[PDB]
């Protein structure tokens, strides 16, 4: 942080809610952009997992669940599969491009004991889940059994983020200990502890050799995978609430953090300043994703509104 | 001369507030907003003519030949004025339904009938005000020479039907509050108590409604039946418009106010 | 704006009609938690979580007997904010069976920041074992100043007023205590028709 | 472990080598911006 004061900061950011996606009735805990930069999913407590088109803002599929308590969702890099998980301790997988018209469930992954916090696809054959019984996993869709299980901490895992090359991920947990794992061997490689309380979201820096941790004590930090220590903490003195989701931009210059004092923010991810607030959400925000092309964000919140910015 | 000036500005400052307050923030806020909006519009579309008419000092028949402006002002008062009783009555019947059939209210009345019967009250009210427009009854100029109501003479059928249909609202209101109150007390008597504070708050706020609609629309309705069968009638419309001034205050203000 | 777009928008409107129909069908159902510390007996006579669906007098409501997770209460209890009641359940035949933990749980639940409007029903399960165990042995040992008597009804009323005392700084929720004697599901029926009336009188706006 | 100034240099070098292709710090005109 000491070296960058010779760099011209970004001045101010203005973002406008270019759409508004309406139709949910309960609150919202999820979204995930496709690699299409076009379609998103969203998961709610109505029992509905709705796939939205982000251009015409109308439904393409409204998948009806069984367990109406979902806390995460995923959308495959092949554009074929959605996943959902929650308090049922079951990760359901639905397929989209089917022979018939109606949508159906493919495989019911049923091998956890705690609830589900995240799940992210690797191929159409490998899904990595994280749970509340202090263990991640790595699954296999046709086999049905987990081919590698990571049990490296005491705190319940809360987030997950694969690398850009999809060889080793990162998971932070309720004991403030963010670990760096490895998919091939199956054991931890480093553990970073810099936070004073538990951890709600993590994503990688888009290069693949840094990551950002959002905690529940109104502070974010930026860890590096080669110096193995904290670089910045981002914190303003007028915050009480706790971060709920975190994402980066494509150039690695904006760090968008989804706070819990009713509105998101934008953090300069190199100068530790506050650029511009995504204000106007009515209830707490739960989720936000920048597209792969890097053209929008789509924040969801307990207000039943999924709004798409810039 | 100061009476329309007072009832203009006092009613305006009464009903500006509620529009602002209501706008920012259920199946009650819309049905107090549509009372507030109709109440203010009926105060803005009617007062300018009188305020203008008596600056001048000439007979209404001189300014309007052919009898169109009195026909305009004899339909507005009925229309904007009666609605208001039909905005107070609807609200009251709904407040009974809540306590008397506790679950029927949840499944069947989710804001898709608070834009239905409420925006149907105006239609019911109006397939009656336009009967002098088709030849039955007559809106004529009264003793002051600034406003208009039903001639005393088939006109009686318009004059007696106004009294009958203005009685429905008043009666419905009184029945509904007493029915609600009785049910509330009996439901609170057999306990064995914070449900008691509900009874005091409601009792107070469901008797203000029952007293305003019998200090204001009492004389205008009771004298018209005798007229069907000098100065008194003049006060009968200042009372029956004062409810409109206070309509905005009682439902969503004085309780917050104090 | 070819025929493809019009077909897509008609599909979207059919989806929204089905979505709003299912949503409206959902809201005439009384979601209810089933928190606890003899829950099995209660759910009999009335992994993950289990939802039990049953209908009484033209009013079918589900019931979410959570308790198989045992991971953390701080992280998934805020998905339960919109709920009508909480059928809390404690057997009172365990005053000296190695009740303070139950009182701690009730203190943590009744004062929670997501549940300042939910009317906590409470059930007290095992009464025959309690009266035999109080006829045989006294209960002046949970506190050294617990009871000033040793009969059944004074002890039962003392325990009931002891659980109803932990309601800290609330005059918006109403504990409906019972003793688990047809007339065991009748009580939740007659105590859920008393919280939806409280809610209607706040809906139409009256207090 | 590598020097933290070297990792700082690497991250700021990735920051300055993609400032042109960022549609959320230097926005594109609305001809191509698909919303
Ligand atoms: C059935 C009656 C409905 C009328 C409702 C209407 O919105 C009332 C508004 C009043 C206000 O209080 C005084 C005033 O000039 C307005 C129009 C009514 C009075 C006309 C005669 C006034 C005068 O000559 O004194």
């Amino acid at each position: 942080s000491q070296i960058t004061n010779n760099i011209d900061p970004v001045g101010r950011i203005q973002m406008r809610t270019r759409r508004t996606l309406r139709g949910h009735l309960a609150k919202i805990y999820a979204m995930h952009w496709g690699t299409d930069s076009r379609l998103l999913v969203s998961a709610s407590q109505d029992g509905k997992l709705i796939i939205w088109d982000s251009y015409t803002t109308n439904k393409v599929h409204a998948i009806p669940l069984r367990s109406s308590w979902v806390m995460t969702c995923a959308y495959a890099p092949s554009g074929n599969y959605v996943a959902c998980g929650g308090l049922d301790n079951i990760c359901s997988i639905y397929n989209l491009k089917t022979r018939e018209g109606n949508v159906r469930v493919s495989r019911e992954l049923a091998g956890h004991t705690g609830y589900l916090s995240c799940c992210r696809f690797l191929d159409d054959n490998q899904i990595v889940t994280s749970s509340g019984d202090t263990t991640c996993a790595l699954w296999d869709i046709e086999t049905g059994q987990q081919t590698t299980t990571f049990t490296g901490h005491t705190g319940d895992v809360m987030s997950l983020s694969l690398a850009p090359d999809t060889r080793l991920f990162v998971s932070g947990a309720c004991d403030a200990s963010a670990k760096l794992w490895d998919v091939r061997e199956g054991m931890c490689r480093q553990t970073f502890t810099g936070h004073e309380s538990d951890i709600n979201a993590i994503c990688f820096f888009p290069n693949g050799n840094a990551f950002a941790t959002g905690s529940d004590d109104a502070t974010c930090r930026l860890f590096d995978l080669r110096a193995d220590q904290e670089l910045m903490t981002y914190s303003h003195d007028n915050i009480i609430c706790g971060i709920t989701s975190v994402s980066f931009s494509k150039s690695g210059r904006l760090l968008l953090a989804g706070y819990d004092d009713f509105n998101c923010n934008v953090w300069d991810a190199l100068k530790a300043d506050r650029a511009g607030v995504l204000a106007g959400h009515d209830n707490r925000v739960s989720c936000l994703g920048v597209t792969d092309d890097g053209m929008a964000v789509a924040t969801g919140s307990w207000d039943s509104f999924l709004k798409i910015w810039n | 001369v100061a009476f329309p000036i007072t009832m203009l500005l006092t009613g305006f400052v009464g009903n500006a507030l509620a529009m602002l307050l209501v706008s920012r923030s259920k199946s009650f806020l819309l049905c107090i907003g549509w009372l507030a909006l109709t109440d203010l519009v009926g105060q803005l579309l009617t007062t300018p003519v009188v305020i203008v008419v008596y600056l001048s000092k000439q007979r209404w028949e001189h300014i309007d030949p052919s009898g169109r402006l009195c026909t305009f002002f004899g339909l507005t008062m009925t229309v904007f004025g009666l609605s208001s009783l039909f905005i107070a009555s609807a609200m009251a019947v709904e407040r009974a339904l809540a306590i008397r059939a506790p679950h029927w209210y949840a499944s069947h009345m989710k804001t898709r009938a608070t834009r239905a019967v409420l925006l149907g009250v105006w239609l019911a009210v109006l397939a009656f005000a336009l009967l002098p427009v088709l030849g039955v009854g007559q809106y004529t100029v009264q003793w002051p020479g600034t406003w208009c109501f039903i001639s005393t003479g088939g006109n009686l059928f318009f004059a007696s039907a106004f009294a009958f249909l203005g009685l429905l609202a008043l009666t419905v209101t009184f029945s509904c509050n007493l029915a609600t109150i009785k049910a509330l007390v009996s439901r609170c008597r057999a306990k064995a108590a914070q449900w008691g504070r509900i009874t005091t708050e409601t009792a107070i706020q469901l008797m203000g409604i029952m007293c305003v609609l019998s200090v204001c629309w009492s004389p205008l309705l009771i004298m018209m039946l005798k007229m069907i069968f000098c100065n008194f009638f003049l006060i009968a419309v200042r009372l029956a418009s004062l409810n409109q001034i206070l309509d905005p205050w009682v439902y969503l203000l004085l309780r917050k106010i104090l | 704006l070819s025929a493809e777009d019009k077909a897509a928008v008609e599909r979207s409107k059919m989806i929204d009609r089905n979505l709003r129909e299912d949503g409206e069908k959902a809201a005439r159902e009384v979601k209810l938690l089933l928190l606890g510390a003899g829950k099995s007996t209660i759910v009999k006579q009335m992994t993950g979580i289990v939802e039990t669906h049953f209908t009484f007098k033209d009013l079918h409501f589900k019931m979410f007997d959570v308790g198989a997770q045992r991971s953390e209460r701080k992280k998934w209890i805020h998905c339960f904010e919109g709920v009508t009641a909480i059928i809390f359940c404690v057997a009172l035949s365990d005053y000296d069976l190695v009740m303070h933990e139950s009182m701690k749980l009730f203190d943590s639940i009744c004062n929670n920041k997501w549940f300042t409007d939910t009317s906590i029903i409470l059930f007290l399960n095992k009464k025959d074992l309690f009266e035999e165990k109080i006829k045989k042995s006294p209960l002046t040992i949970c506190y050294p100043e617990y009871a000033g008597s040793n009969t059944y009804e004074e002890a039962a009323a003392y325990i009931q007023c002891q659980f109803e005392d932990l309601n800290k700084r609330k005059d918006t929720k109403e504990i409906y205590t019972h003793f688990t004697c047809t007339k065991n599901v009748q009580f939740v029926f007659d105590a859920v028709t008393d919280v939806i009336i409280k809610n209607n009188l706040k809906d139409c706006g009256l207090f | 472990r590598i020097k933290v100034s070297k990792a700082a240099a690497d991250l700021m070098a990735y920051c300055e080598a993609h400032a042109k292709e960022d549609p959320l710090l230097t926005p594109v005109p609305a001809s191509e911006n698909p919303f």
